[PDB]
C-alpha cells in the first residue's frame, strides 16, 4: 500500500473529476461572482491539471473540510 | 511458490485493472462463506517452477 505520492462569498470554484482506463483525470476553474442565492448563469470553461497512471476502481468519494 | 496467478474472478479484468482480494470463490450450489470445499475455492494459486 502507499503506492503512489505526488505535491503540488467572494469566489465560485468549479472541478470535474473523472476516471477512464484506470487513468484518472481533474480539470478546474476559478471566478470571482455578483450574488450567491444560486448558480450564476454564463460561460468560464474549466481546465486540466493532473491525469494521474491510478489503476484502480472508483465508485464512491467525500469532501474533505 | 512466491509467483501466484487469480484462477478465479466474479467478473473479467477491465484494461489495466489491478486486483488484490483474497475471498473464497462461490462456483455454485454450496454456500461458501469463508471456506473451500466442492465448487468452493481459495482464488490465488502457484506454478510451482521447477
Ligand atoms: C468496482 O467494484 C465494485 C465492487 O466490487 C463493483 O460493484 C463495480 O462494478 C466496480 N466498478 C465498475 C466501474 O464496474
Amino acid at each position: 500500500n502507499c503506492t503512489f505520492e505526488y505535491v503540488s462569498f467572494k469566489n465560485l470554484r468549479e472541478f470535474v473529476f473523472k476516471n477512464i482506463d484506470g487513468y484518472f483525470k481533474i480539470y478546474s476553474k476559478h471566478t470571482p461572482i455578483n450574488l450567491v442565492r444560486d448558480l450564476p448563469q454564463g460561460f468560464s470553461a474549466l481546465e486540466p491539471l493532473v491525469d494521474l497512471p491510478i489503476g484502480i476502481n472508483i465508485t464512491r468519494f467525500q469532501t474533505l473540510l | 511458490y512466491n509467483y501466484l496467478y487469480r484462477l478465479f474472478r466474479k467478473s473479467n479484468l477491465k484494461p489495466f485493472e489491478r486486483d488484490i482480494s483474497t475471498e473464497i470463490y462461490q462456483a455454485g450450489s454450496t454456500p461458501c462463506n469463508g471456506v473451500e470445499g466442492f465448487n468452493c475455492y481459495f482464488p490465488l494459486q502457484s506454478y510451482g517452477f521447477q
